[PDB]
């Protein structure tokens, strides 16, 4: 039922995410990583011999399979998504989680760093650039999707939403029932048009500029992907997660 | 597969 919808949705989300806006504002208003020294500090405490970009690649990955599992919750926990058949479930999974990844990512990022290991650390944009290719070639694109997304202002109410929004989308491939997928985002997409219409009624044109940060995802990631088998191809030590793997593989 | 894994919790 729609009139639930959105406070559901938004219960899903802080209850599964370790991490969202409110909690990443506080900390950003944490060891601050800027070079290979407090790289190596950082990592003396909050870590338990590789390359400092495989070390870092490494840590990245982790997050992301932690993200990929609370990811996973959340969809089960949005109205009708376990109702569909488990290889639906699959699919919408597989492609939707890394638009979501780096939709929430904007969430712990500023113009100057990220958050990193649960709130404990911020890595300066900068020394990311400053590592060797192709590992200072990855989060450049995210910052900056990060930058635009976060003029929007949207809250956590907002970014439930957005993502419940991009996790139900019929328009993957391989999906079964087309139809009915379609269905629940209309109602997500409708809940989140009222709601953005309550939350911000100083932007009566914010629901386009949304829908377009959902194409500006998709190709974020498929560009992202690309540098995915750059470096499970090329790179040895830089072992591919097997859920990650999985997720990328045919993708 | 481990995404099947992960929704069969
Ligand atoms: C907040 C933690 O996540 C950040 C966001 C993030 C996500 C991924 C991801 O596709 O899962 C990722 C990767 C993949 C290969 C391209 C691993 C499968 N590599 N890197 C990455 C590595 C080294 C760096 F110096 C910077 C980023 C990554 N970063």
């Amino acid at each position: 039922d729609l009139k639930s919808l959105a406070k559901r949705i938004y219960e899903a989300y802080l209850k599964n995410f370790n991490m969202n806006k409110v909690k990443a504002r506080v900390i950003l208003s944490p060891f601050v990583i800027h070079d290979m020294e407090t790289l190596c500090m950082a990592e003396k405490t909050l870590v338990a011999n590789k390359e400092a970009e495989v070390r870092i690649f490494h840590c990245c990955q982790c997050t992301s399979v932690e993200t990929v599992t609370e990811l996973t919750e959340f969809a089960k926990a949005i109205p009708g998504f376990a109702n569909l058949d488990l290889n639906d479930q699959v699919t919408l999974l597989k492609y939707g989680v890394y638009e979501a990844i780096f939709a929430m990512l904007s969430s712990v990022m500023n113009k100057d760093g990220m958050l990193v290991a649960y709130g404990n650390g911020f890595i300066t944009r900068e020394f990311l650039k400053s590592l060797r290719k192709p590992f200072c070639d990855i989060m450049e694109p995210k910052f900056d999707f990060a930058m635009k997304f976060n003029a929007l202002e949207l809250d956590d109410s907002d970014i439930s939403l957005f993502v419940a929004a991009i996790i139900c989308c019929g328009d993957r491939p391989g999906l079964l029932n087309v139809g009915h997928i379609e269905k629940m985002q209309e109602g997500i997409v409708h809940v989140l048009r009222l709601h953005l219409q309550s939350n911000h009624p100083d932007d009566i044109f914010l629901f386009p500029k949304l829908l377009q940060k959902m194409a500006d995802l998709r190709q974020l990631v498929t560009e992202h992907a690309q540098l995915v088998q750059i470096i499970k191809k090329t790179e040895s030590d830089a072992a591919l997660h097997p859920l990650l793997q999985e997720i990328y593989r045919d993708m | 597969s481990l995404l099947k894994k992960l929704l069969l919790a």
